[PDB]
């Protein structure tokens, strides 16, 4: 079933579109819409998507409206122009799920089996990675109910097409390609370090909040036991990587033995075309 | 075992076990061959040698090990990796 | 957020997924030789007399940036165990 | 003043404003060249050694009258102070022959060790040298001679025995030979334990210079010299 | 070029090495060295 | 070697001391570059009655070195003798930066207009208007409208 | 007789000048590179 | 000022008399001069260990953690080569 | 003069040195639009060329 997608920022801004006509009109102040896909791999594509008029009350939380005209014959003009573009799922914002996504989960079903709905945001300042993306199958529990229908999560991903940021990278401008060896990467240093170890200050601190009033990660014992796939190292009291001593100096042997040897012919590259030119340039006085 | 200790003596296991002194190698390769650890064991000196395992909570409700060593090496890396922008302070530049 | 979304996504890493490290440096040493002595060859050749002819073929040999650069990635890769460890 | 006063060494570690500018580099040189005397007046030799080849290696002088030839000879008059020095003939213009007719003599006693050609060296061709000072290494040409011999076999032995190193050169005595295999320590020189009870010495060779740690360790320190010429470069670049 | 204190002041010559370190050792290089497997 | 003759605490062998001090000051340069101590000993003594000339001699050694903070500490503790003083370049470099620092006095003078400033020795402004009475009767346009300027 | 020979002192300040001037030159170079 | 190195890699308290090498200091076979000096403010190496069995220098010998600050000097290398470019 | 010559020596050098950092900013900037150039004018590849001849 799903496993991955190719989403293409089209939708983002079809996200954003949507947005703008009800946020200076805001009353729902919510973009809730339909995630149309073309369906061609195990790996999703989505190329287009369309936002329902829509609203959702607090009230029970299960009031909700489609527009039945606009979800079918809409998507009826929509295959006419694009037959390969067909329904794959849905989107919403307003990122803390609720009860009415389970409602519009069982009504996402039957249009798609394997089908995937996207919470996004209208202002990621984020890490970053972009909109959400899930997979809707029944574990039910170890309790015993009717059906659970609980959200099970996708990896989600971006894909690439041709031709579609003829204009936005020209507006933007500052786009720097090859420049990894100074910034391009103590970003990400800065990214994974603090903030996947703040996510787990989340973590330790979610989870002794747990200890203290909550959850206390029972019966989902997959917390635990993949904190056991990070205490694949435990680094008791000497840090214990004195096994690899020997190993970490072999590592440092063969890159430093390279920056030695290679930098030495680096600076034979620099330092004789920078005299003989400059000395040829400079003593040639007119 | 609170670990750093990963290859080790044999009376542990002979002891713990309740099995002899002679019958740790039967006990080790059929262990290995079971697979819940993959770890090929130091045999000439009965020295254990191990690899993923499977576990049963920490300390009683996992407050030791989760803080000093969790959130020590959060502030670990998370420290260092401040150093790290403090010597990568301007190259960037 | 399209120029987030396309140093985040249209550039390759999703930033926790970078940090090709060796195996890079095996075929770089093999470019360290194979552009070195290409590098080592031409130069001989320079105007090594006296003359004051001005007509050049133009080649630009110079190979730097390539070494800089890779060699950048190489030793701050190398940091990666003292870096993410500890 | 080396004539004439000597308090002015330690008014120069005052002094010592370092000026790095070093442009003609022939004053710089000739400085280096009297600081060395210095040093070997100081009786510092390991360092007189680096910076005094360094002083003859950065003259690009000519004229072999024996400018280069005379300054060069009291410079490796430290490395005859060291302990160890090589054959002096990689090194001989003949124009220098007059007045080394000393000197290769005094080398030939320095890779021997005789008493009769020390003296004879000594009161016959001491002479020109006392002009420019050379009697300080006539208090330590026996040093000179324990080090080269213990230089020779130290590199040649993994284990000595010590009442037989008490007879390789013209020792005396086996407590002289303790003696001088702590002497021959006297800095922390190459692994020699004495076993302890009557096995004379247990000494062997030290190891771990394979390619392991110790080269990666100063390669920081080679790289950071070669960095330096890379800040050469940019000043040639800034010259214009 | 007076530099102010110093102006007061292959025929048979690689192989002094050799021979300086031949000056009193085997000073015949063969005259013993011949006759040395009939000593023992 | 004249620590040997600082062994002794009565100064009246002090004033035979002093006056070798002033006598081979520029061969000794480096006997008080570390019996700076002893000058100290010297100079905060309250019975010392060479303590300004001490303070000159301190001079002279951070003359030799050129430090700006002791020559704030000589304008300080050398008084009369750093104020009379004043036909030499041996007293006018290290007054001139002195002088140097007068002015960036004044710069802190003018950075801050409401009180509250730094403390200012009496001494060290005495010099400026002490070489001012030089300004004006020199009586030069360059003297007067200068030296009132540079005190903003 | 400070405030006399500071206004000498400050060519080494024109030291900069020169090499802003070249570097200048250098960025005149590029500048037709970049036309090109 | 005679030395005590000899203390400093075999003595404290066994080597019979070190009395036939001339040393001032290591005669007088056993008073409590001598007993005083195998004794003199402890056993002049220090840490972890006596002369009663030698360390044979003082027990450095401590880790490759430097690979660790040569790290560090990397980090600054490449800092210096940004500066450079 | 001397109070005001000294005065603007200053004012002048201080100027420049502001006027030099511009042309170091746009020696920064140059060298990536050249950058820029080499690779997005190379990007004139192989979109899908014809074989043809050579006169």
């Amino acid at each position: 079933a799903v496993q991955k997608v190719v989403v293409h920022p089209l939708v983002l801004l079809s996200v954003v579109d949507h947005f703008n006509r009800i946020g200076k009109v805001g009353n729902q102040k919510r973009v809730v819409g339909v995630l149309l896909g073309s369906w061609q791999k195990k790996v999703l594509d989505v190329s287009n998507s369309f936002a329902v008029p829509f609203d959702e009350d607090d009230k029970d939380d299960s009031v909700w409206f489609l527009d039945h005209d606009y979800l079918e014959n809409m998507y009826g003009m929509f295959k006419k122009v694009n037959a390969r573009e067909r329904i794959v799922g849905w989107y919403h914002t307003g990122p803390k799920l609720h009860k009415n996504d389970i409602a519009i989960n069982e009504l996402m079903k039957r249009y798609c089996p394997n089908s995937v709905l996207v919470i996004i945001d209208v202002k990621p300042k984020d890490l970053g990675l972009p909109t959400e993306a899930y997979i809707s199958v029944e574990e039910v529990h170890d309790d015993g109910t009717p059906t659970s229908k609980t959200f099970e999560h996708v990896t989600s991903e971006i894909g690439a097409e041709e031709a579609e940021e003829v204009g936005v990278e020209h507006l933007l401008r500052d786009i720097k390609d090859t420049t990894v060896g100074t910034l391009s990467q103590r970003i990400t240093n800065q990214v994974h370090g603090l903030k996947g170890l703040n996510s787990k200050l989340l973590d330790i601190r979610s989870y002794l909040e747990k200890v203290a009033t909550g959850k206390l990660p029972i019966n989902h014992q997959i917390i635990y036991q993949l904190q056991d796939v990070f205490n694949l190292l435990p680094d008791v009291s000497l840090q214990e990587f004195v096994k690899a001593f020997y190993l970490k100096t072999n590592d440092q042997m063969v890159v430093v033995y390279l920056a030695s040897l290679i930098r030495s012919v680096v600076a034979l590259h620099n330092l004789i075309n920078n005299k003989i030119a400059n000395r040829d340039a400079e003593k040639k006085e007119g | 075992r609170p670990a750093n200790h990963r290859q080790l003596t044999f009376e542990e296991i002979a002891k713990s076990a309740k099995i002899t002194v002679n019958e740790v190698e039967l006990l080790v390769m059929k262990a290995l061959s079971v697979g819940l650890v993959k770890g090929s064991i130091d045999e000439v000196d009965k020295r254990v040698h191990m690899t993923w395992v499977q576990p049963r909570v920490l300390d009683l409700q996992q407050i030791k090990g989760m803080k000093d060593r969790l959130e020590f090496w959060c502030t670990d890396v998370k420290s260092m990796e401040m150093l790290v922008e403090h010597q990568a302070h301007d190259i960037l530049t | 957020m399209l120029l987030n979304l396309h140093k985040k996504s249209w550039m390759e890493g999703l930033t926790l997924q970078d940090y090709v490290v060796k195996e890079m440096l095996e075929l770089a040493k093999n470019y360290n030789k194979a552009v070195e002595e290409e590098d080592k060859m031409t130069p001989e050749q320079l105007a090594i007399k006296n003359v004051g002819k001005q007509d050049p073929k133009r080649h630009l040999e110079e190979h730097v940036d390539v070494l800089m650069t890779s060699n950048i990635v190489q030793c701050l890769a190398a940091m990666l165990d003292t870096v993410v460890f500890k | 003043y080396l004539h004439y006063s000597l308090y002015d060494q330690a008014e120069k570690l005052v002094s010592k404003s370092v000026f790095p500018e070093q442009a003609n580099n022939n004053e710089w040189a000739r400085y280096l060249y009297y600081t060395g005397r210095i040093k070997a007046i100081q009786l510092e030799y390991s360092e007189a050694r680096r910076t005094m080849t360094n002083a003859l290696r950065k003259a690009p002088q000519h004229t072999a009258v024996g400018f280069k030839q005379t300054v060069h000879k009291l410079l490796i008059v430290v490395e005859l102070l060291l302990g160890e020095i090589p054959d002096r003939l990689q090194f001989r213009q003949p124009s220098l022959k007059r007045s080394l007719m000393p000197y290769f003599l005094l080398t030939q006693a320095v890779r021997t060790g005789n008493l009769a050609k020390f003296n004879q060296v000594l009161d016959q061709f001491g002479e020109k040298f006392q002009a420019d000072g050379t009697y300080t290494l006539i208090i330590r040409l026996r040093h000179n001679v324990i080090k080269t011999g213990v230089r020779m076999i130290s590199l040649s032995y993994s284990r000595i025995s010590l009442a037989d190193i008490a007879q390789k050169l013209q020792l005396d005595s086996p407590e002289d030979a303790e003696f001088i295999v702590a002497k021959a320590i006297r800095d922390g020189v190459i692994e020699a334990s004495i076993n302890h009870e009557k096995g004379y010495v247990q000494s062997k060779e030290m190891i771990d210079i394979y390619s392991t740690r110790e080269p990666q360790l100063a390669f920081h320190q080679r790289i950071s010299f070669c960095l330096d010429i890379h800040n050469m470069s940019v000043k040639a670049m800034r010259f214009p | 070029m007076s530099e102010k204190k110093q102006p007061v002041d292959e025929d048979n010559w690689d192989d002094d090495n050799v021979e300086d370190d031949f000056s009193n050792q085997l000073r015949a290089e063969l005259e013993k060295h011949g006759y040395k497997m009939e000593t023992s | 070697g004249i620590i040997s003759l600082l062994d002794e605490d009565e100064p009246q062998l002090k004033e035979f001391a002093l006056h070798k001090l002033n006598a081979v000051v520029n061969d000794f340069w480096a006997e008080i570059s570390e019996s700076v101590d002893k000058i100290e000993v010297l100079y905060e003594d309250e019975g010392f009655r060479s303590r300004q000339f001490a303070a000159l001699v301190a001079s002279k050694v951070f003359y030799h070195l050129g430090a700006f903070e002791e020559s704030l500490n000589y304008a300080l503790g050398a008084g009369d003798l750093f104020n009379v003083n004043d036909n030499s370049e041996y007293v006018e470099t290290i007054i001139a930066k002195c002088i140097d620092h007068y002015t960036k006095q004044c710069v802190e003078n003018a950075d801050l207009p409401e009180g509250e400033k730094k403390p200012i020795d009496q001494r060290l402004e005495g010099i400026v208007n002490k070489m001012f009475q030089r300004c004006l009767d020199d009586h030069k346009y360059k003297q007067a409208i200068g030296i009132a300027l540079e005190t903003r | 007789y400070l405030s006399k020979i500071e206004e000498l002192q400050l060519i080494v300040n024109d030291k900069s000048q020169n090499l802003r001037r070249l570097q200048a030159q250098r960025n005149e170079l590029n500048a037709k590179v970049r036309l090109l | 000022t005679i030395r005590d190195e000899i203390a400093g890699c075999i003595e404290k308290a066994y080597e019979k008399i070190l009395f036939t090498e001339a040393t001032r200091i290591l005669f007088f076979n056993t008073p409590k001069k001598m007993t005083d000096y195998a004794k003199k403010r402890g056993w002049v190496l220090g840490p972890n260990n006596y002369y009663s069995f030698a360390s044979q220098q003082q027990k450095p010998e401590d880790t490759t953690i430097p690979s660790t600050e040569l790290a560090k000097q990397v980090i600054e290398y490449a800092r210096q080569l940004e500066m450079i470019v | 003069d001397l109070y005001s010559r000294y005065k603007k020596l200053q004012q002048e050098l201080e100027f420049l040195e502001v006027q030099e950092e511009y042309i170091k900013d746009e020696q920064k900037n140059l060298k990536k639009e050249f950058l820029h150039a080499q690779e997005e004018v190379k990007r004139i590849q192989s979109i899908p060329l014809v074989i043809g001849q050579f006169l």
